[PDB]
């Protein structure tokens, strides 16, 4: 009834704070494994506090459904993926069973359904391509995309590698991904840069996470092509161990959450913008 | 002797599409704009769709995003199939008889009369505490079909908030918008006024109106939206509410729930969904 959960920050799905002595107002405490130099497996636990769409989620989760957890942030890795078949991330945590579920922006896909259980999808997301307004592109279709080097000079795209993005652009468009490579952002922050700062000219990544960085942009300079469009349209869900006994009743409390209008108010609290 | 999996589906345009076999028993050969075949399954239904009266089974040629869904499935996880359309033409609700029942395809999915439920079948509380649902093939909400010319904002309206005997609308019966007028509390006023106006099927609906009879209907967008694209005389109108997924329908025993899920996401990923959509819901 005590479950140990993870969790990875990404805003304004999972936001993460440093603590008060505890944690205040909306906030859960989160604790991160940090190391005591990179030359060594010894570190401490560092008390934390989480708050977010997801995190909220979470505590309507462990109301209705009843339990209580013990919630981290994940170390080894970020979403999750698959390296000579030994997978990190999320996902690696709860099929090496370090966690009874993982709860944040993680994206429902073919190849983690393999290793995970997935609960109902709570958020819709896809692929979105960002950029700066006035960026003539039809979507990931464009030719300036599937065939990058007919234009003098190639547009410059990329995204931020080994998250879902990147496999479903590596599984459906082979000539795009292996060009794609050289312009790999480190992150979300670093790739909005980029784009103001004319160093890209596209940013290709999770639909959910770009519409609301698009929302809040100060002078709404960047936006997503289409009307906020999403290709490979997928969600958000809560992964669990294969043949987990808590996916009943969370897919029929995320039913519930959905019909009693509690997850519309979630999504005008932390996902509505400005632009 | 038989491994064959029943499956069951409502007439539903554009997901399914019903029409007469030919006279020697086949379905007419007809394409789709882009030159290809339109693929088509012979399913059996009734032809009286009248209530309480006598239903006569007959060979019927059924089409669509669902039927096209159906023979994907079919050849990613290697099963043979017969389809028929729900004999009592409806989704299905739980209703009183102490006991209680499910009807339509939910009934028959329960029943044992169906194996898989192939067809636009909202994902909800109610259905999902029985049954397996795959994850979703599709994601939309409820809309407003209206006759062009009538000034409507949505679901809040005054000539929706505040019922009148002048302005009728509805839903149809034993269908998940039921479900959700009825279940909810804040809807109590709006649902009372449906209940004496619900139809037995959405095509009916949406004939009334065509015919002025009725003033607004309450339904899937993924239907609406599409319907009001091809009849240029009737308009959605308003944003969209309630927000739901379809999926295939199981029951919870079913040994094929892993793969339908499985298939359901590579066909998201690969871009399939997305032609489906193109090929059945996006017109001009
Ligand atoms: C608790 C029930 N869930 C919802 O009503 C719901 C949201 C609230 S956001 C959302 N997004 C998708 C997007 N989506 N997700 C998938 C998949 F396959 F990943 F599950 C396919 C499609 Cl479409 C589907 C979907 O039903 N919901
Ligand atoms: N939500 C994604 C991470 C971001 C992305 O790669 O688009 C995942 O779960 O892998
Ligand atoms: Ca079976």
């Amino acid at each position: 009834n005590h479950l140990s959960i993870v969790t990875l920050e990404e805003a304004p799905f999972v936001i993460v704070e440093d603590i008060d002595e505890t944690c205040v107002r909306n906030t859960v405490p989160c604790r991160k494994f940090v190391k005591i130099n990179n030359s060594t497996n010894e570190g401490m636990n560092v008390k934390k506090c989480c708050k977010g769409f997801c995190i909220d989620i979470l505590k309507k989760l462990s109301r209705t459904v009843k339990f209580t957890y013990d919630l981290y942030l994940v170390t080894n890795g970020k979403h999750g993926k698959k390296v000579n078949n030994v997978w990190n991330g999320m996902i690696g945590e709860v099929v090496y069973q370090r966690a009874v579920m993982a709860v944040g922006s993680l994206t429902i896909n073919e190849e983690r359904s393999e290793v995970v259980d997935f609960s109902v999808p709570f958020v819709e997301t896809g692929i979105s391509v960002m950029v700066s307004r006035g960026t003539q592109v039809t979507g990931l279709s464009d030719k300036k995309f599937q065939r990058p080097h007919d234009y003098s000079p190639p547009f410059r795209f990329g995204t931020v590698p080994n998250g879902s993005t990147e496999r479903n652009i590596r599984n459906n468009y082979p000539y795009m991904h292996q060009y794609m490579t050289k312009f790999n952002q480190k992150g979300v922050e670093d790739a909005l840069v980029s784009l103001k700062t004319g160093k890209l000219d596209a940013f290709i990544y999770d639909a959910a996470v770009l519409n609301y960085k698009a929302g809040r942009d100060e002078g709404c300079k960047l936006v997503t092509i289409g009307s906020g469009y999403i290709f490979a349209t997928t969600g958000y869900g809560i992964a669990l161990q294969k043949g987990s006994p808590w996916k009943r009743q969370i897919d029929l409390a995320l039913l519930q959450f959905v019909g009693d209008g509690e997850m519309e108010e979630l999504e005008t609290l932390w996902l509505t913008g400005i632009c | 002797m038989s491994t064959r999996l029943k499956i069951v589906t409502i007439h539903q345009e554009p997901f399914v599409y019903v029409k007469p076999t030919l006279s020697d028993g086949t379905c007419k050969e007809e394409f789709t704009v882009n030159g290809d075949p339109v693929k088509k399954v012979i399913c059996t239904g009734p032809n009286d769709t009248s209530p309480g009266s006598p239903r006569h089974t007959v060979p019927q040629c059924c089409y669509g995003f669902c039927i096209d869904l159906l023979i994907k499935l079919a050849r990613t996880m290697n099963f043979t199939y017969e389809v028929h359309l729900v004999a009592d033409g409806k989704f299905g609700t739980q209703e009183r008889v102490n006991k209680k029942e499910w009807n339509g395809m939910m009934g028959e999915l329960l029943s044992g009369q169906a194996d898989m439920i192939v067809a636009p079948l909202t994902i909800n509380n109610e259905r999902a505490q029985y049954i397996e649902f795959s994850k979703p093939f599709k994601y939309q909400g409820l809309t407003i079909l209206v006759k062009k010319g009538t000034r409507i904002t949505g679901i809040n309206d005054p000539r929706l908030r505040n019922p009148s005997d002048k302005f009728i609308y509805a839903t149809v019966k034993q269908s998940s918008v039921d479900i959700y007028f009825r279940r909810q509390v804040e809807l109590s006023t709006m649902y009372r006024h449906m209940e004496k106006h619900n139809y037995e099927s959405a095509a009916e609906a949406i004939q009334a109106v065509r015919d002025n009879k009725l003033h607004a209907f309450i339904w899937d967008s993924a239907v609406l939206e599409f319907e009001a694209s091809q009849k240029c005389d009737l308009v959605t109108t308003g944003e969209l509410f309630f927000r739901s997924g379809f999926g295939i329908g199981m029951r919870k025993d079913s040994p094929w729930k892993q793969n339908v899920s499985l298939s359901i996401l590579k066909s998201h990923e690969n871009g399939f969904m997305e032609d489906l959509d193109k090929t059945w819901v996006r017109y001009q």
